[PDB]
């Protein structure tokens, strides 16, 4: 048994954070005062849900998280909600005032004062583990926090954690749940100085996440509430075999070898199906057919693009529910025979498949209703390079007229950081269309 | 269309299938990034006092 | 606790100012005595950023009040809710500013100063921490213009990382107190330019022809458009005040709105304005419509003139925002030729369930508009007209100014102009 | 009030149709760089289509299908007919090609000499194009022609019993227009043009190029008979249908129209699960120009699909008008007897 990490940077990061564990709770059977009933190992154990919760002798079981923001708002809402005794204070981290959407103010300015302090909190939790596999990163794009204190961070921990895995669940930025104009820069900024310091990222569009809201859960204008219950759902999915038995993706060292067989290509998009509205009547129960089929359409994409004009690299499809192996193949097989799937030369054409029966768990009085079976696919597309291409030309429309640019170099960036960052785009972007395309 | 790698356990399985087959900075230059910046707004806000004693 | 420290300076300045704590004072449930008595949590969830919390649950506004005048700041403490500031706060001479920008900078406001900033300090220290200043004001005149330019030279001074906000009302001929308003805001102009972060244009022009043509109001007065400031300010001030993530910190609305250190003067408007037809409910189309109109706009300058940077919306009251971003998409897919294409989505709606009082729902305009170049060309010209001839300097040079000062802050602004030309194509 | 950006300038047929949107008082025009646009005509190459579908509250439009490239490529083509069981190696409209790379650069020239060898041992007919032109009765000359240049190349069987119009005794091809609109419904345009030669096809020399070109760039620079029997070498269906119906005592509905419509469909069809835009966040519609070849036993071959073409100039009024009215009002409605032919499906 080796344990892992998560660390929840800036409002992003912290409220998803609080609804993944949320959704942890719910799914090992822990109550919020931290007590596990099922749990016969009083304050020890080695089991797979110990790789993210530590126990006491009072028999509270603790997550291995740490949560961090310059600014205490954010956090304060888990010192005093439902899941308040999980934690205690050492783990929670806040500042007094945030980066104001400045990836140089998050990264300079004010990170240089509050680094040491986050490492040691970190140490803490690392001096509890036996045997610590990594680091679950969350954090967003746009935020000044979540872009330019998780950079710095991550610098530090390849640092202090040399051999350590270290995975990211970054949030894409959208225009339809954003007041900040700068987030191009600060996504920008971020992914070039974290690029060779994670070894696979899972980005998740807003975009995507809102429209799911919207056409399958019938919400006509989504909260961070909605977004993040969704988002949290993906997450338990991609983690859930950290968290229970099996052997598919047993330790984070499995996921780069599984999914990035290129080191800056660690980008894997994720699908999820089905997303069906609780308020609904009653609906249809899904086929594993049925499901899997899904995987393959736009619509329940964590980031909006076409894999059918791009080349994968890998793919894992994570079950759970009431799921058996010969029906698995049965869909894939005729799947085959209609779609469009092109692989790379260098790279098999196989799917590793991963099953738990324990189906997808729903939080009561969530949006979501419960589902007998489901399906996560984690594709290392070419075709995800889409996002960077949009995201770079917004930030190429801006930078071309220095625009806002003077609030960075004011935090002590030089002007200079910016066209290197630039340029480590322009050869990511170069990347996945040498691998792509013909 | 093969199947290989079948574990089973209580909670569940995992499997293979395969349709076809194939064809940093240390802690010193850190530090000194942090500083040198913090060194720029110190000389951005020296020019500005400077102005103001002006 | 982000805390704001207010400070209203001239006899402009305190009468808007005042009129400002009276809108929000009744929004937050706070009485003319410091009382609350709203029956909203949301009224006091971000009251500290406007308010200290005394003894016995009372509210004393983070205000401070300047003048070199008596006159002006005794009719406040006899106002309406005159008792509700703190008594130390009230900073004032004798000598008076005889509308002189000299006197209000250099002489007078001069021996003034010092025991303001020992106000201001005395706010600050209190803060758990502060987000920055804001500073209403007129230009035009001698205190609040002088004097009030000179606060902020000093207050950078000593928080030089915080940020300064200030509402500024900018001088027309047709509402005029004395011909040398022109020279006065030339001056001031140059001070803000280099040291505010955010500056909300308010020509009293503008607010004269709104009440005349929109309102319906055969004479107007002061009072009158000092109305429409206060709900203006009121508008403008909903993201700091109550619970919105939209646009929460200064810094942060500074980091959004200015893309360039000194374009950062602001056109704001008010929807809606009816007059007294006036129980009629409007819809969000109709919101809309009004909110980007320049007839709803109190920089008298025409947007179609010239192109937005960025522009904040925001709305208040029970409505659907499914519609609200249908609607601001509207206008936006609609009319996208004033928008700037190198700025992608330079346009952000916040919206608050808590409408202003006697409004079932209304909305507030922010615009960074290069259009506000036709304010500070009207102001240069005026300028010129009557420095070219050396008319009325005596005023100035006879306080210690050179002829100079005055070329300078000319050519300083018409650099401004220039700046404002090479962006709106 | 509708709004569109122009991207490709030397497009003359959405050059009427943006004059035809803007008649409408309904449409308006963006600088070619906005991206808060409706309806995009997109460059040709490299068109930036993961940028669309991606501004709120707008729901965009673009004249290209994404991938379509595999059907109006000259080597595309073949490898999509020979690798698409829809299609099959066997198909019976398509010549015989082969895709030939340069041997300065997968690749069928071993493939492609059996068959050769095999009919200059049977006595047929073995005349072969190379194209991507040359056409030559030898295997050593159509080879070495290619390793000449330095790109793709494909060898297709030469036809040499084509239909000959009379008087003149010359060739010529029929281009038909089909429009595929963001439904994937297969819009044949009624009216199709014939690019005649206006010279005698002789089968003894295939040196000079000129009666067995019908391109109208080649007609109208190489030969010396241009417009002699039908303006600008082109003839229209209502005269090619008269002189069907005089001459061989057929329809040209039923005699080319059912294998035409044929075609149009087998191909897009076949592509239809790769390149539809029926769950993208985006919508696609293009225009295509199919160019067929009729051979002496009234059998209709495809020879390439042309995925930016033009149009004759009479019928642009027309079929221009045509793709505001299924194409673009069909998604923003504005404030017949339709021209085409709807060709109905399984989707
Ligand atoms: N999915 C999701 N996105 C969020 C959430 N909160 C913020 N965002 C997105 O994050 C971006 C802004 O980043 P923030 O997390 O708010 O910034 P920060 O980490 O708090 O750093 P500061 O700039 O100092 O405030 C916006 O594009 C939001 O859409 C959330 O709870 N869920
Ligand atoms: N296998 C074949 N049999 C008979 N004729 C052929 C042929 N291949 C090509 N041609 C002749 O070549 C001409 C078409 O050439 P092709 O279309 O390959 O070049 P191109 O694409 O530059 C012209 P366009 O795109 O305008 O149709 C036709 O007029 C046709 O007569
Ligand atoms: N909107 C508004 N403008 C005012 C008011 N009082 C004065 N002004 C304007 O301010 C300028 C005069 O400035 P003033 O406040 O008298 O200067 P002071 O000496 O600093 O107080 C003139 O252009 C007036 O039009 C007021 O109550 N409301
Ligand atoms: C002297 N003077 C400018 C005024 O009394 C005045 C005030 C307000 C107004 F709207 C118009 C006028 Br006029
Ligand atoms: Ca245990
Ligand atoms: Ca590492
Ligand atoms: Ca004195
Ligand atoms: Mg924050
Ligand atoms: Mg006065
Ligand atoms: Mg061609």
């Amino acid at each position: 048994m080796r344990e892992c990490i998560s660390i929840h940077v800036g409002q992003a990061g912290v409220q998803i954070g609080n609804a993944c564990w949320e959704l942890y709770c719910l799914e090992h059977g822990i109550q919020p005062d931290g007590q596990m009933p099922s749990d016969k190992t009083i304050g020890g154990g080695d089991d797979s849900f110990n790789t993210f919760f530590s126990e006491t002798g009072a028999g509270k079981h603790v997550p291995r998280a740490v949560f961090v923001d310059l600014e205490p708002t954010v956090i304060d809402e888990v010192r005093t909600g439902t899941y308040r005794q999980l934690f205690h204070p050492e783990q929670l981290i806040t500042g007094k005032e945030d980066a104001a959407n400045n990836y140089a103010r998050g990264h300079y300015t004010i990170g240089k004062e509050i680094i040491d302090l986050v490492l040691d909190r970190i140490r803490k939790l690392a001096d509890q583990c036996t045997g610590l596999q990594g680091f679950l990163v969350f954090h967003s794009f746009g935020g000044g926090t979540g872009s330019g204190f998780t950079s710095l961070l991550m610098e530090r921990l390849s640092v202090d954690y040399g051999k350590k895995s270290k995975l990211e669940f970054s949030i894409y930025p959208a225009p339809q749940v954003s007041t900040a104009v700068v987030e191009p820069y600060n996504s920008i900024l971020t992914t070039h100085t974290t690029l060779e310091h994670s070894d696979c990222a899972f980005m998740v569009d807003n975009e995507a996440i809102y429209d799911i809201c919207r056409r399958n859960l019938d919400i006509e204008r989504p909260t961070y509430t909605n977004l993040n219950r969704l988002i949290s759902q993906i997450v338990s999915s991609i983690t859930a075999s950290l968290r229970f038995d099996g052997a598919l993706n047993v330790d984070l060292t499995e996921f780069q070898t599984n999914l990035v067989p290129y080191p800056r290509i660690h980008f894997p998009l994720a699908t999820y199906a089905p997303v069906i509205s609780a308020e609904k009547a009653y609906h249809e129960q899904l086929s594993v057919a049925e499901i899997t089929n899904a995987c393959f359409e736009p619509a329940n994409q964590m980031v909006k693009c076409d894999p059918r004009h791009g080349k994968y690299m890998a793919c894992c499809l994570l079950y759970r529910g009431d799921v058996v192996p010969k029906d698995v193949n049965a869909a894939i097989a005729t799947i085959k025979t209609k779609r469009s799937i092109q692989f790379v030369d260098w790279c098999p054409t196989g799917f590793k498949v991963g099953i738990n029966y324990q189906p997808p768990t729903v939080v009561p009085g969530g949006d979501l209703a419960k589902v007998q079976r489901a399906v996560c696919m984690l594709s290392n597309t070419t075709a995800i390079a889409e996002a960077w291409a949009r995201l770079d030309h917004k930030f190429d429309l801006m930078y071309a007229k220095r625009a806002f640019v003077h609030w960075y170099v004011g935090e002590g960036m030089e002007e200079g950081e910016f066209s290197e960052a630039r340029e480590d785009m322009a050869a990511l972007e170069k990347d996945y269309e040498e691998v792509g395309v013909d | 269309m093969e199947v290989i790698e079948l574990n089973k356990c209580t909670s569940g399985q995992s499997f293979e299938v395969i349709l076809k087959p194939p064809s940093d900075p240390s802690l010193e230059e850190i530090q000194k990034k942090l500083e040198a910046a913090e060194e720029r707004r110190k000389y951005q806000e020296a020019e500005l006092l400077k102005h103001l004693a002006e | 606790m982000r805390e704001i420290v207010h400070i209203q300076a001239g006899q402009c300045g305190n009468q808007i100012g005042a009129k400002f704590w009276e809108v929000i004072s009744d929004e937050h449930g706070i009485d003319p005595t410091g009382s609350y008595h709203g029956d909203s949590d949301l009224q006091l969830e971000r009251i500290n950023v406007y308010y200290n919390e005394a003894t016995g649950n009372k509210y004393v506004p983070r205000a401070i009040l300047v003048d070199l005048e008596p006159g002006t700041m005794d009719s406040v403490r006899s106002g309406p809710f005159g008792q509700i500031f703190r008594p130390d706060n009230f900073v004032f001479g004798q000598s008076g500013a005889g509308n002189n920008w000299a006197k209000g900078h250099y002489t007078e406001g001069a021996e003034l100063v010092d025991s303001v900033l020992d106000v201001v300090r005395k706010e600050s220290e209190s803060c758990d921490c502060l987000q920055g200043f804001q500073l209403t004001h007129s230009l035009g005149g001698g205190t609040g213009s002088g004097m009030g330019t000179l606060l902020i030279s000093k207050i950078r001074e000593e928080y030089p990382d915080r940020i300064m906000n200030t509402f500024s009302v900018m001088p027309s001929p047709k509402v005029s107190d004395t011909v040398v308003e022109p020279y006065n805001a030339t001056l001031s102009v140059h001070q803000l330019v280099e040291n505010t972060d955010e500056t909300y244009c308010i020509d009293n022009e503008a607010l004269y022809d709104i009440c005349f043509r929109t309102l319906k109001l055969t004479t107007p007065t002061y009072g009158d458009l000092n109305h429409l400031v206060s709900a203006t300010m009121s508008g403008v001030t909903t993201c700091l005040r109550f619970p919105g993530q939209l646009n929460a910190d200064l810094r942060k609305l500074a980091v959004n709105m200015v893309p360039f250190p000194r374009l950062h003067f602001f056109m704001p408007g008010f929807a809606p304005l009816t007059s007294r037809q006036q129980y009629r409910a409007l819809t969000v189309p109709e919101l809309t419509q009004q909110m980007f109109d320049s007839k709803n706009m109190m920089a008298a300058c025409d947007p179609r003139h010239g192109r937005y940077l960025t522009v904040a919306a925001i709305f208040r009251g029970r409505m659907s925002m499914k519609e609200v971003d249908e609607q601001m998409l509207n206008v936006q897919n609609k009319n996208s030729s004033y928008f700037v294409e190198w700025i992608p989505n330079n346009v952000k709606t916040a919206v608050c369930d808590i409408p202003p009082r006697g409004l079932k729902m209304s909305a507030t305009f922010i615009g960074n508009s290069t259009a506000i170049q036709e304010l500070f060309k009207r102001i240069s010209e005026q300028f010129t007209a009557m420095f070219r001839r050396k008319a009325f300097l005596h005023w100035y040079t006879g306080e210690g100014m050179d002829e100079m000062e005055f070329t300078e802050a000319e050519s300083n602004m018409n650099d401004l102009v220039s700046e404002y030309q090479q962006y709106q194509d | 009030m509708y709004t569109f950006v122009v991207r490709d300038e030397n497009s003359s047929v959405y050059a009427e149709v943006s004059r035809l949107l803007l008649a409408t008082g309904q449409w308006k025009r963006l600088r070619k760089d906005n991206p808060r646009f409706n309806l995009m005509l997109g460059e040709r190459n490299r068109l930036p289509f993961g940028r669309l579908g991606h501004e709120p509250g707008l729901v965009q439009l673009v004249n290209y299908y994404r991938g379509a490239d595999k059907l109006c490529r000259k080597a595309s083509l073949v490898k999509l007919i020979k690798t698409s069981p829809e299609l099959s190696e066997s198909c019976t409209w398509f010549p015989e090609s082969y895709v030939i790379y340069p041997t300065n650069l997968t690749d069928e020239r071993e493939v492609f000499l059996a068959a050769y060898n095999r009919r200059r041992e049977g006595r047929e007919g073995n005349v072969w194009i190379a194209k991507s032109i040359l056409i030559s009765s030898e295997a050593s000359e159509l080879l070495d022609f290619i390793d000449e240049q330095g790109q793709v190349h494909v060898i297709q069987k030469y036809l040499e019993k084509p239909l000959l119009l009379e008087p003149g005794h010359r060739k010529f091809d029929i281009r038909s227009w089909v429009l595929v609109d963001h439904l994937y419904n297969i819009y044949l345009y009624r009216e199709g043009v014939l690019r005649t030669s206006s010279e005698p096809y002789n089968s003894a020399n295939f040196q000079d190029k000129t009666c067995h070109l019908t391109n109208h760039c080649i007609q109208k620079e190489y030969s010396k008979n241009y417009g002699r029997y039908e303006e600008g070498n082109e003839m229209f269906f209502e005269e090619f249908n008269q002189y069907l119906m005089d001459a061989l005592n057929t329809t040209l509905e039923n005699s080319i129209l059912l294998q035409i419509k044929h075609i149009i469909r087998s191909c897009l069809m076949c592509i239809e699960p790769a390149i539809s835009t029926k769950h993208l966040h985006y919508q696609s519609f293009q225009l295509f120009g199919f160019d067929f070849m009729v051979d002496e036993e009234l059998k209709v071959w495809l020879i390439e699909v042309n995925g930016a073409p033009a149009c004759a100039q009479k019928l642009y009024a027309e079929l221009c008008q045509g793709i505001v009215d299924v194409a673009i009002s069909s998604v923003f409605p504005l404030a017949p007897t339709s021209i085409f032919i709807k060709l109905h499906h399984h989707h």
